[PDB]
């Protein structure tokens, strides 16, 4: 009955620090070193634990997607099920981070098929770029079993694209190829000029340039007869339905063209034929802005580079330059810090492995009788030698077949070889190493 | 003049042209990417339809997903077999419980009403494979799970995969279906009002 | 293009037959050998599974029953979250198959707290009376994980009760106190005059006794004064709001009696006191007829004794003792099936550690010896020896410390014990080892 | 009259007697197992309960849930608190955010209409445990997470188990937290109508 008691009304506010919280932990901007969103942070993590040594097994969506409320996710599983077919596919990313097998859509039709009809697995693109995942920094809140961000090679964020509406803020991060961020990291590790990354969407071959600097795309017409063309490719946030419904379909409604569905297997392929109703203009320039205007082939655009670093704190970038050089500065240290740690495992390795060398010759010399000891005095002996004491359990647990000269000999050259290891991990550096992990990716 | 319609360019012209009412938009982007560029059709539907008896003809008429068919196919209801934008019509759904159970009756009781249509055996049923075997580097095409039973005893490289639901074939395994199908075919019993009848 | 037409109507039964499926394999009859029913057969295959080694770990209900989609559970998750409460309590079951921390609610209010705010665990309870799990006849159906009944000692059919309600058939086997079913197993494995096992419902201290042939449930009404009395307990299938709501608030409402709510710990405490307008006549058996009457003090019931056997066939038994009587006769067989294999996997250890001794005290006797010999040519003489041959991998696995003495007597000595252990499984029968399993229960 | 009532003897009368709105007719029946016979008495509630300002006064009439309080405790909407069947009320729900962010601004706008109840400070909220620690064999109460993290230093075998609710609690638990139970009150400040602008 102990009764303490203030007139404090002013702890409401724990319930806007709670509204705090369901607006800073569960946001949609992407966050810049790992380039990963706030779900698929939770999908992806069990992903890895679901595929574990047999990463080759496809595990069902339902299960990958529906399994992430005990890892951490404060949200109905729908997001987790939505946001597994819109990343997993390869017609909306140049760095597909899982791999599916099932029906994902494609451009003609963005739909996903079913949440159990399909399968996913963490894709091979995702172990060749997210090197050292066991050294992410913990999240601050327990709950969130996976880390606060993977540690990738290039950064994820610019690749992939992505599109989030935050409250007040708005992301719509470009694709860029992978060859150009891969060149773009590079080059900035050795502090050189940055080149600009260039921009390449999935799945298309039409046309994207900047020049009013707003990075437009543009699809190509060609011009089959006097009153027809065959229309290749057209803008990418363009499917069949909404395509036909919101611009073809009003335009042949209006009387003047009539379309024939020819939608190959590689793209759109929407061809016209005009009517008598109709300008088809002469001079090539004046039915060039005719034809791209009338068909929706310009699309305009822009750039709103806003994302969370590697504290809680959102940045606003105006170009992709900064964001790489930031990023590479960020993986510097975290790639220093595994240098330092492969050189501590290292040299116990090493010193295990030459202990276990000279027992094996002491022993194959008969110096020291494996027989005969009593309460296996072994142990109580070696734990009065120099370098034996350190490992005598190791130093114990010796097979019979690791007596025979087979695995004596090899033993001391694998000592050797750990040594000459240690040695190279000593004197390698932050630099090179990330630029042999820059070129392992392809 | 409908609109979720994948008309081909032999609509109306006599050819041997097929539709295709399978069940899910994304199965029907498959098609696209998979379809003939001329010879096949297909249309998607929206899944789970009321009973095609229990009410009137205009009441047939009164369903929109009856109404696009009839008029894809341009059998209106009411008349003769003629007219038909589309020589063939093929069902194919996700075969656990969703189209078999619930789509594949439904559809044959509003197509039961034109009994020249089953006599000319116009329509069809693509029998997708329950179970997929990869073996070697050819797969085979079990197409039922007594058939797999069957034939498991002497077979090497026993890898299994369930294609329960038409969202687990790859785009090869769409292609193969559609290309070469065995399109099995609807009923056409002594009396064609009480095997149905049973569905109520 | 293959015809394959046929103008076939018979393929309409793959609705029934379907639909057969969907009224086989996922009805409400339990079945007697494990005494489950299909949510919680694929319920406790989860629990085992989450288990693991740390059986101590309260795993949440929400992974305990949402996970079961992916064991080959063909229905809603909701089935298996609600079935996890109903048989996981103590006010329900005199024989709890899982073990909870969380409200689970009790007889005064029938209803369980949440989805993810409790816990739950695979019992104590469970260890000591369902052995041999792992010989489980798998079920016909691959999808079918967990196998298709357990092996219990004692029917969980009896206890714990159960009431289903399927398409024709209506069961609901009353429970049995848990030392009535052991003493009726105990005697009907030598075969003598079989018992009736007692009713004993949970958390229940009043009296259970059959009129004629049927059960009846009957509460206790104490006097305390000349116009009050003490309900101590009421019929079973009874909590607070309903019995309330349905007979005690109608009785109020007729200016017949007032009651003091005072629903103890221990179970219902409705005191009730009357007022003149109502009988309250003498000669104290027509005012106790009128009392067990009007408050509702009466309980009747049948015994439906309808269950599935070890096949997919559904048997009606008129007793009890035809249902203990079958379930001993194969359960019988269970066991012997245990004793063979014991048998044959003791047989194959004791041999091992006999060759595993004999290599031991040749390589101290030196005849053998294990160093100096090139290409690791102990196996390739191991091969050729009357018993190394069989376990050579096995032989040369041997530690540093096998060789010491202390190792090695005692490893003789060890498989010396395997030996006469192997005579305890070739010597003993059936009926000794399943009475032993009987006793161990408690 | 009422149904989902606890009344107790002492219920109207001058003794101390405090109400109980927990959340969920699971809380409510572990508190009738853990109740006191005569002092505590209780009512459960229903879950999302609209915003209570804004309205006519028919209008906090209007829902179900505000008459079942109103007759309860006896403090008729328009008048005062002169009588009242229960000394004190206290409110208690599942804290994570079911009747933090739900419960809590309603049932606190509904209470305050009557500034005088708000004075006499008889409106009282019960803490619940968000953490307890198992310590050897006996368990330790931290009352938050800031808590928690400013005392997690010095101790011995760290069993931590979260609270979530009022489903989490056992036997021993919810007698402790009954039995001797710590209070706060609802503590508006001058502004009656400044402070929940938040509300609508």
């Amino acid at each position: 009955m102990q009764l303490n008691n203030r007139d404090l009304k002013s702890i409401i506010d724990n319930e806007a620090l709670a509204y705090a919280m369901y607006t800073v932990e569960n946001r949609a901007i992407p966050n810049m070193i790992d380039g990963f969103k706030p779900v698929q942070r939770f999908v992806i993590a069990r992903a890895l634990d679901l595929a574990r040594g047999n990463k080759d097994k496809f595990h069902k969506l339902a299960s990958i997607a529906g399994g992430v409320a005990d890892l951490g996710y404060h949200h109905g599983e729908n997001s987790a099920q939505d946001a597994g077919a819109l990343m997993a596919n390869t017609w909306n990313n140049n760095f597909p981070l899982l791999d599916g097998q099932g029906n994902f859509g494609s451009r003609t039709v963005q739909k996903a098929a079913a949440s159990r009809y399909i399968f996913a697995r963490v894709s091979k693109n995702f172990y060749n770029v997210y090197k050292d995942t066991e050294y992410a920094p913990v999240h601050q809140d327990k709950e969130h079993i996976p880390p606060a961000f993977y540690l990738p090679i290039i950064p994820t964020v610019l690749l992939n694209g992505v599109s989030g509406i935050a409250t007040g803020y708005a992301t719509y991060i470009l694709p860029h190829s992978v060859s150009s961020v891969k060149k773009a990291v590079l080059q900035a590790l050795q502090g050189k000029k940055v080149t600009k990354p260039k921009v390449e969407f999935p799945e298309f071959r039409g046309e994207v340039v900047e020049i009013d600097g707003q990075y437009e795309i543009r699809g190509t017409y060609k011009f089959t007869s006097r009153t027809q063309m065959h229309i290749t490719e057209i803008p990418y946030k363009y499917d069949r339905e909404t395509y036909v419904s919101k611009i073809l379909d009003p335009l042949e409604n209006k009387g003047f063209i009539t379309w024939d569905d020819a939608c190959g297997e590689h793209g759109f392929g929407f061809k016209v034929k005009f009517r008598k109703e109709y300008s088809l203009s002469d001079n090539e320039e004046e039915r060039h802005a005719k034809i791209m205007k009338d068909f929706g082939l310009i699309e305009r655009r822009s750039q709103n580079i806003t994302v969370i670093n590697e504290k809680g704190k959102l940045q606003v970038y105006d170009n992709v330059v900064d964001l790489i050089k930031d990023f590479v500065e960020v993986r510097k240290t975290y790639v220093q810090k595994r240098i330092d740690n492969k050189i501590k495992e290292t040299e116990s390795a090493f010193r295990l492995a030459f202990a276990k060398a000279h027992f094996i010759k002491k022993v194959i010399s008969g110096e020291i009788v494996v027989q005969g000891k009593t309460r296996k005095e072994l142990t109580e002996e070696l734990s009065k030698i120099d370098m034996y004491s350190s490992y005598v359990d190791k130093l114990v647990g010796m097979n019979i077949f690791h007596m025979t000269s087979d695995e004596a000999k090899k033993l001391a050259e694998e000592a050797k070889a750990k040594k000459e290891e240690n040695e190279y991990w000593k004197t390698t550096d932050v630099v090179t190493e990330y630029t042999k992990d820059l070129e392992e990716i392809k | 003049k409908v609109h979720k319609h994948i008309k081909a360019n032999l609509c109306g012209k006599d050819a041997d042209t097929t539709l295709f009412l399978t069940e899910g938009d994304s199965a029907i982007g498959y098609l696209i990417d998979v379809r003939d560029k001329e010879l096949h059709g297909g249309y998607p539907l929206r899944g789970k339809v009321l009973n095609s008896w229990g009410m009137s003809y205009a009441d047939m008429l009164k369903n929109k997903e009856l109404f696009d068919i009839c008029a894809i196919t341009g059998l209106v209801l009411g008349e003769k077999a003629e007219n038909l934008n589309y020589h063939n019509i093929a069902i194919m759904t996700d075969a656990d419980h969703d189209g078999l159970g619930s789509i594949y009756p439904s559809l044959l009781g509003f197509f039961s009403n034109w009994p020249e249509l089953f006599e000319q055996g116009r329509i069809r049923f693509v029998k997708t494979p329950v179970i997929i075997a990869h073996v070697g580097k050819k797969q085979e095409w079990f197409y039922t799970v007594a058939e797999y039973e069957s034939a498991k005893d002497a077979l090497p490289k026993h890898s299994i995969r369930y294609i329960k639901g038409l969202g687990s074939l790859e785009k090869s395994e769409y292609r193969e279906m559609i290309q070469n199908p065995v399109y099995d075919v609807v009923k056409l019993p002594e009396n064609w009002k009480e095997l149905f009848e049973m569905l109520m």
